[PDB]
RNA sequence: ACCAGGAUGGCCUAGUGGUUAAGGCGUUGGACUUAAGAUCCAAUGGACAUGUGUCCGCGUCGGUUUUCGAACCCCA
RNA sequence: GUCGUCCGACCUGGGUAUAGGGGCGAAAGACUAAUCGAACCAUCUAGUAGCUGGUUCCCUCCAAAGUUUCCCUCAGGAUAGCUGGCGCUCUCCGCAGUUUUAUCCGGUAAAGCGAAUGAUUAGAGGUCUUGGGGCCG
RNA sequence: GCCUAGUGGGCCACUUUUGGUAAGCAGAACUGGCGCUGCGGGAUGAACCGAACGCCGGGUUAAGGCGCCCGAUGCCGACG
RNA sequence: UCUGCCCAGUGCUCUGAAUGUCAAAGUGAAGAAAUUCAAUGAAGCGCGGGUAAACGGCGGGAGUAACUAUGACUCUCUUA
RNA sequence: GAGUUUGACUGGGGCGGUACACCUGUCAAACGGUAACGCAGGUGUCCUAAGGCGAGCUCAGGGAGGACAGAAACCUCCCGUGGAGCAGAAGGGCAAAAGCUCGCUUGAUCUUGAUUUUCAGUACGAAUACAGACCGUGAAAGCGGGGCCUCACGAUCCUUCUGACCUUUUGGGUUUUAAGCAGGAGGUGUCAGAAAAGUUACCACAGGGAUAACUGGCUUGUGGCGGCCAAGCGUUCAUAGCGACGUCGCUUUUUGAUCCUUCGAUGUCGGCUCUUCCUAUCAUUGUGAAGCAGAAUUCACCAAGCGUUGGAUUGUUCAC
């Protein structure tokens, strides 16, 4: 069917997204990039680990649904079934080509589109999980588990901020309080001290 | 495409701007007496067979457009040609175009 | 070449098929106008179906070399198309005229039938 | 006889 | 795989240049007959295989899909 | 050795007839003096070959190209480039595969998508700007 | 400034780089090499490292080395 | 013992002033003439028959019988 | 019956295709240049205006209104950096415009030189500034010698046509003719430009390992073999034996890919015979583990010492 993730797992040749100029690409295997609580607010799942690569390397759509069903059942099993957050950090835009070869030869040898695969860099997360405090152990043990999807080297990293947000999570709360961060869904809104102040009477009411 | 049978332009015996008819140009009858035509003829008879290429691969779909613009003034008279760019339906005279009218 | 030569010579006989075509057509036309009984009227019917329908597989193969590139001269192709409709559309008015019925909807929407000599 | 054809 | 095509009422086929949806069989309703075929008087129906582009406007033209058939796949 | 045929479209000697784009063929392109999908001899002829092979003493000095353009061009030429030789005109200001000081040029790496285009994940906040519905009319 | 031979099959490597699953694969850029060139070193070796060559003596080096082959630690070498 | 069907094609053959094309020679006219124009107009092509023990060729898709199959049957497209 | 021809490129050649003459974006590594049968596309046309000038407007789309009128007919207001249009491919360019609507037109005319582009610094094509006429248009400044730019095309020989009170028509003169000079066309798309169908298994020559059909070498997609992770199977039970979704490898007993060696020749399938080697072990020795009670069978380790047969069919390897 497909060939093994060895073909293709470097980032040899250029990126080539499905355009107007890259046609007949069959869809990703990954569709869904987040799991668990997406309606969860930013202050239930405080502590975030990321699972970050440690080599510019292509990881396949199969592998980033292998390792998202992998992360998930035992988030579901560890946490429960809605105690955590999956996100998938990567979307597979780079598109792998084929030259299917039953003669021609290397006549014609350019391929048609054979699957998606994402491009990761060095220190670019691969996974994310936000999560309470105490399921700390279940979200290292879930990308642990995880790891042995992907290729190559990825690191496991306990992440300073909070959540799925830019904040550090020792800052976060209080400046919750003080009115500079409102919560708004998944993440937070940052409110500076730039805009009109009839945006500050209705925070400050 | 379309031009007018009469056009207003330069006329090299009068030097000067005047009123022409406008005729596309044909191709003329050959003479037998043609210097290359009577060498034709000379190589041709006897034995020997075909002494001159015949042209096959013919390429083109479109011959140029030459029109013979003559001078209408009575003393001058005088014609010339004037070669526009290729096109496969050519009309002389025709229509001038509408705008914003109804198709039927 | 002897490809082009090859290509001129199925032009020269689909053409020929055309000019008998479109002179057995206007032949069993001329037959219907004369035609006596109402027998009469549907066998020549289905002699310009049998004709109208050779003309139609002919305009397809010739409307086929109208849009290939490899012919250079078009005048004779597009005549022998243009040819080939106008049978197309009297057989299409002559079917018309003869497959209304009195009193269907056609019939009762619009009679007419102004018979230009009378 | 005939070699490699 | 490469080239060339082909997808339209229930079945079988028409159909352009671009404006008209055509025909046969079938189906349906009424006549004829004791009744049924045959015959006579009529009626309906079309994912125009899909989406996109051109155009005022496309079943029709032009590129991409989805099912099909035809020819070729040679020298060792 | 084993075999086909061995009274007949049989075998055979001598004589004779047909000659090279011709003969002759119960037909295999067979035979035509060990030669046949066009015999042999001499000449035209030292035929032509963008293709293989070879190309004869020493020392000294300089020292490449496989690139541009055109060609029925792709195992070859012409053309420029590189090279050598012959010099010559001056010198005994000029120039530089280099930097600096000035001054323009660029849209690659990176970066961006709370910026245009395109792709795309997730919640949130709103109302009628429409729709799909439960429920009260 | 003139005349002008040979050439007009190239190949390899750092970095950039296209097709290909990849290739001692096919195709470009830059520069340097090999071809055209020996020498020291990489045991061996077209291209790697050092370095380019008249015939010799002394000295010294580069890159490599210094148990023995095999010149050079046969240092009472350092720390693991 | 039989040797079916097809003359649409390609060949072969028959017919010819009723004839589209049709060279040379001949004929009419214009001009100074070379020359030009025109009328005529052979065979053959075209046109029309005949020939397959001439060369050769000789279909597709649907529905259909008291289980189911199959399809004698029907419909349609289509040719020489 | 004779003579001749029967393109080229090309991951061998043929089939296919045109990368053969051109154009856009990219490749292309921020001057320029830059390759492949690299990628996404286009061209051989179209226009009496869609050329030229002047004037007036402003487009796509959206909101809100208004008889029939509705999603969509038309009237009106507002917002509207262009999200429209400019003949087309794409890119660039463009808002009192280069778009749309009118008005007038024919610079789409004649004639030298210079330049850019491809470039050899040659032509063609295309283009650019000028100059000399003669015009158009506007009140004028100006603008225009085709199309907003980047593409839309063609030598010699021949033919044809146009030009001048033109030259020659060879002893002189006149007239027809004919040949010249200059400027267009008729065209070579293999687009710097022969006039051209096949077959050869009856074949021939000069060559080529610049180039295919074996082995060998690089590679391992595919084939084969083996891991890792563990959702599930296994009455239960992840892991006795397995093992999805994924992922890392090995090997050259498969086919490919490539074309490095050999075309002044390395004898091309099978089988028979005979020797030796490997282990990814079918059996036998010694063992461990099973959902191993015995028997039988699995899984695994040291292990290649010794064995692994007789036949029908097929040329078979393979197969049964
Ligand atoms: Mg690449
Ligand atoms: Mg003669
Ligand atoms: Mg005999
Ligand atoms: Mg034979
Ligand atoms: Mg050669
Ligand atoms: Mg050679
Ligand atoms: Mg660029
Ligand atoms: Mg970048
Ligand atoms: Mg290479
Ligand atoms: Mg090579
Ligand atoms: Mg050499
Ligand atoms: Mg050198
Ligand atoms: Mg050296
Ligand atoms: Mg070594
Ligand atoms: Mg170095
Ligand atoms: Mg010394
Ligand atoms: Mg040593
Ligand atoms: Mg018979
Ligand atoms: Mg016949
Ligand atoms: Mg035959
Ligand atoms: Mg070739
Ligand atoms: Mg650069
Ligand atoms: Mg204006
Ligand atoms: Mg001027
Ligand atoms: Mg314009
Ligand atoms: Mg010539
Ligand atoms: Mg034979
Ligand atoms: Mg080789
Ligand atoms: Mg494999
Ligand atoms: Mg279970
Ligand atoms: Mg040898
Ligand atoms: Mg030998
Ligand atoms: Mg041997
Ligand atoms: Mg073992
Ligand atoms: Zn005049």
């Amino acid at each position: 069917g497909r060939r093994p993730a060895r073909c293709y797992r470097y980032c040899k040749n250029k990126p080539y997204p499905k355009s107007r100029f890259c046609r007949g690409v069959p869809d990703a295997k990954i569709r869904i990039f987040d799991l668990g609580r997406k309606k969860a607010k930013v202050d239930e799942f405080p502590l975030c680990g990321h699972m970050v690569s440690d080599e510019y390397e292509q990881l396949s759509s199969e592998a980033l649904e292998a390792a998202r069903i992998c992360a998930n059942k035992y988030m579901v099993k560890s946490c429960g079934k809605d105690g955590f957050h999956i996100r998938v950090r990567l979307h597979p835009f780079h598109v792998i080509r084929i030259n299917k070869m039953l003669q021609t030869g290397m006549r014609g040898a350019f391929g048609k589109p054979q699957g998606t695969v994402a491009r990761v860099h060095i220190g670019q997360v691969i996974m994310s999980i936000r999560t309470k405090l105490q399921n700390k152990e279940h979200v290292v043990e879930a990308l642990r588990r995880a790891k042995f999807k992907f290729p190559g080297r990825q690191k496991i990293h306990i992440s300073k901020k909070w959540g799925f947000t830019k904040f550090n999570a020792d800052e976060f709360e209080d400046m919750v309080a003080e009115k500079r961060l409102i919560p708004d869904g998944c993440g937070v809104k940052y409110i500076p001290n730039r805009g009109p102040l009839d945006k500050w009477r209705a925070l400050h009411s | 495409v379309n031009v007018p049978k009469t056009r207003r332009t330069f006329c090299k015996k009068c030097g000067k701007h005047q009123p022409h008819k406008v005729t596309q140009y044909k191709k003329g009858k050959d003479s037998l007496y043609a210097q290359g035509k009577r060498r034709y003829d000379r190589k041709q008879s006897g034995y020997g067979g075909q002494t001159k290429p015949i042209f096959r691969k013919k390429a083109k779909t479109t011959k140029k457009i030459v029109l013979r613009l003559e001078c209408v003034e009575p003393n001058c008279r005088s014609k010339r040609m004037l070669a526009i760019k290729r096109c496969k339906h050519f009309e002389l005279g025709g229509d001038k175009k509408r705008k914003g009218q109804v198709i039927q | 070449m002897a490809d082009k030569r090859k290509l001129q010579g199925e032009i020269d006989r689909c053409l020929k098929k055309v000019s008998e075509g479109v002179e057995q057509f206007e032949d069993i036309w001329q037959k219907l106008h004369n035609a006596a009984n109402a027998n009469q009227k549907e066998k020549y019917e289905a002699d310009l179906k049998k004709e109208i329908k050779k003309l139609q597989r002919l305009r397809d193969q010739i409307k086929t070399w109208v849009a290939s590139n490899e012919i250079k001269d078009k005048r004779q192709l597009i005549d022998n198309r243009k040819l080939i409709e106008t049978q197309m559309e009297r057989f299409k008015v002559v079917e018309r005229e003869t497959k209304t019925k009195a009193y269907s909807k056609e019939g009762l929407g619009l009679a007419q039938k102004v018979d230009p000599a009378q | 006889s005939g070699l490699l054809l």
